[PDB]
RNA sequence: UCCUCCUAAAGAGUAACGGAGGAGCACGAAGGUUGGCUAAUCCUGGUCGGACAUCAGGAGGUUAGUGCAAUGGCAUAAGCC
RNA sequence: ACGACCAGGGCUACACACGUGCUACAAUGGCGCAUACAAAGAGAAGCGACCUCGCGAGAGCAAGCGGACCUCAUAAAGUGCGUCGUAGUCCGGAUUGGAGUCUGCAACUCGACUCCAUGAAGUCGGAAUCGCUAGUAAUCGUGGAUCAGAAUGCCACGGUG
RNA sequence: UUCUUCUAA
RNA sequence: GCGGGGUUGAGCAGCCUGGUAGCUCGUCGGGCUGAAAACCCGAAGAUCGUCGGUUCAAAUCCGGCCCCCGCAACCA
């Protein structure tokens, strides 16, 4: 994890569309490269997609997704099985 | 008989004011306790069963009639009639006595304690429940006791509802939630 | 009840931790201290607290400020 | 002889004696015994009971047996939930933390089920 | 090796995989590293139902006692 | 060769290479008596316990049981101790 | 466009199999305190004392030093004492939960480290097979290269033998 | 004492 | 028309008067080999042709049943 002395981490592009993204008042998805950034409060209840290697994959964000970061809701290595 | 004592003058009058019985007899009273060890695992010899029935009159003092087969099953490897589970049937003075060492010491001494439940009164009144590990009661030393036994106390009331059987044993606070 | 069959079934003490002195008729015969019972217990006192359902919003405002 | 829901052995030293319980272990344990006074490497047989009596709400200070184990299987089943990465190896059966899956995860995986 | 391919147009899309196929390589069998030129065959044929269990019919038929 | 129902036509009997099944024993208690006792199955609850051991509760009313085939019986039990 | 640019991913996947290693399966050993002895390296956008803070990883101030001066650097095995006394153990450390620190735009995939809790298999390994002829094998420490960070690897160095 | 084989650039 | 049997991938014991799934070949993976054989090591595999029924319980006991191995279908 990162530093406490540093705060959470989160991508300024993202930060300017959380803050469009309130103020605008919609449910409408919002296709987002960022994987790495550190899901705020005001995020909260935006079904966001996550990039994962190949395609945008849309998360609805809930309470206890705050410590986390987006990337944990889009798997990247498509597996199925071997049998 | 110190809780048929406490039960003669404060739950007898306090029964009849939260449910208005017309009369005394009306009330709900506890008959018997039922202390069960059904080991299915005594099939190799008696001795399994002849270590676990000694254990459970040392729980509360009767010796066990050790109950037996009532049909077969094969399902089981069981004959009908073999030694199979003891049983002792609690009245009168023994009842009560048992019945505070119970709701005292050995209930709450249960490991991973979240209390009992409010929906085992078998429909019609007569709450049950179980116990996982027979070292709960302070009869029984851990040092001593070598298998880890476990019993299923049967309380058998004369309420007719369910609710009347709940305010019963609430009388006696036990434990739900 | 038979004279023979019955085994020994002797009043004695239960003491406890918290200060409890009672008085049960058991089959132990020696003296009997105990560890918790229905006095002393966290049931009525801390079954609220040992779920510790946690907040995720609640942790998030501790450990920085803007 | 027995401490907050398990029973203690008798034979043992103090604090080795102490870490059967399911949330203390050789340091927390020495943590326990620094608020009790008691001596690390006495037994648990010839102890004195109101030392005993303050030593289980030491124990009973932190968080114990039903407890420890409620809150890391909520702590799961949290991640069970969320659908996040480690809640999908949590229920695959496969190796949190990151390591190698290629090859060496049997703690995760058990025995080797051979290719049919 | 004869395998049955059960699925969804089967027959159109490998019943022009009929006939040879060559490689050349140097072979896993070879320890002096020379190349050789190998070829298989691969015959794909559409799998008809069955013959048929014979209905005889006492119309088609002529007795001689 | 013996045993049970059907064929057998409401007393008894009654045939066929007619339809179906069993027996060539068992038991020193599975006998005698005295005294008690009431099953099967399903349901609700309950430590390992699970469709099914063992414990209570109610429905239930011989659907059980009878040393064995089938038939006739059996609670005043012939059933169970 | 098989050339070029950017984001995110993959090279870290996982029923399996193989090769090379590390730590174990303990008492010739573990743990706690005390105590004794190295060598060879590296160091400026650096090594960083000392002191304080912190349980710790570290942080803060900031000397000294381009180095036979100063610094990483405390060598460890050993020794002395003490307990554990043959157990899945005070062996073993996997795995897992929470909590952190450091680096770096940035540690989800996918970093190392620390703390607390947790405590798998393992009680010396079949067919077989490898290394080694003296400071060697065995064993225990140290550093460097690579590198913002990131070795159980490699390349070096000495101790016991 | 026993012990076979190595196809086609 | 009367007898014998149908059992892991395969071929057979074990069927026992009912409580209990064995072997061999083979398969899988290692070892030896430069490699392949042969050998060696370590593994696994069954709803007993099938369906009803009898007993607490069926590969088993029974009854029908599917395939076949047979045997016999004659005296004129
Ligand atoms: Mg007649
Ligand atoms: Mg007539
Ligand atoms: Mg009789
Ligand atoms: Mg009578
Ligand atoms: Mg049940
Ligand atoms: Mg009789
Ligand atoms: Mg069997
Ligand atoms: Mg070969
Ligand atoms: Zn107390």
């Amino acid at each position: 994890p990162r530093s406490l002395k540093k705060g959470p981490f989160i991508d300024l592009h993202l930060l300017k569309k959380v803050e469009k993204a309130v103020e605008s008042g919609d449910k409408k998805p919002l296709r987002t490269w960022s994987r790495r950034s550190t899901i705020f409060p005001n995020m909260i209840g935006l079904t966001i997609a996550v990039h994962n290697g190949r395609q945008h994959v849309p998360v609805f964000v809930t309470d206890e997704m705050v410590g986390h970061k987006l990337g944990e809701f889009a798997p990247t290595r498509t597996y199925r099985g071997h049998a | 008989a110190k809780l048929h004592d406490y039960y003669k003058d404060e739950v007898v009058k306090k029964l009849m004011t939260e449910f208005n019985y017309n009369s005394v007899m009306q009330v709900p009273r506890v008959e018997k306790i039922t202390l069960n060890m059904g080991v299915g695992e005594a099939i190799a010899d008696k001795k399994l069963l002849d270590n676990a029935a000694a254990d459970l009159a040392a729980i509360s003092g009767q010796k066990p009639l050790i109950t037996k087969a009532r049909k077969s099953v094969a399902g089981f490897k069981i004959r009908q009639g073999y030694p199979i589970g003891c049983k002792v049937t609690l009245r009168g003075e023994r009842m009560w006595e048992f019945f505070e060492r119970l709701i005292t010491i050995a209930v709450p001494r249960i490991r991973d304690f979240r209390g009992l439940s409010a929906k085992s009164f078998d429909g019609r009144g007569n709450y049950s429940m179980g116990v996982r590990e027979q070292i709960i009661f302070p009869e029984i030393d851990y040092d001593k006791v070598d298998r880890v036994r476990g019993l299923d106390i049967t309380i058998t009331t004369t309420a007719k509802s369910d609710e009347e059987g709940r305010a019963l044993l609430a009388a006696f606070d036990f434990p739900f939630r | 009840m038979k004279k023979d069959i019955h085994p020994k079934y002797e009043e004695i003490t239960a003491s406890c931790s918290c200060g409890n002195v009672m008085k049960i008729r058991s089959t132990v015969g020696h003296d009997l201290n105990l560890d918790v019972c229905s006095k002393c217990h966290p049931f009525f006192t801390g079954k609220q607290r040992d779920v510790a359902t946690g907040g995720r919003v609640d942790r998030f405002n501790k450990r920085f400020n803007i | 002889a027995r401490i907050a829901g398990i029973n203690i052995p008798d034979h043992k030293h103090a604090v080795i004696a102490l870490t059967s319980i399911y949330g203390v272990g050789k340091t927390r344990s020495k943590a326990i015994l620094a608020a009790a006074g008691i001596a690390e490497d006495v037994k648990i047989s010839e102890l004195s009971e109101g030392q005993i009596d303050t030593l289980r709400d030491e124990v009973a200070k932190f968080v114990v047996e039903g407890d420890l184990r409620r809150e890391i299987s909520m702590s799961i089943k949290r991640l069970m939930d969320l659908g996040c990465y480690r809640g999908l190896r949590h229920r695959r059966g496969l190796p949190v933390r990151g390591q190698r899956t290629k090859t060496n995860a049997r703690t995760r995986k058990g025995p080797r089920k051979p290719i049919k | 090796i004869i395998a049955k391919i059960s699925g969804d147009g089967v027959y159109g899309r490998l019943k022009f995989e009929s006939g040879g196929h060559r490689v050349q390589r140097v072979p896993a069998t070879e320890s002096q590293g020379r190349i050789h030129t190998s070829a298989c065959t691969v015959a794909v044929m559409p799998e008809l139902p069955d013959a048929e269990l014979p209905d005889i019919n006492p119309a088609d038929l002529r007795i001689d006692t």
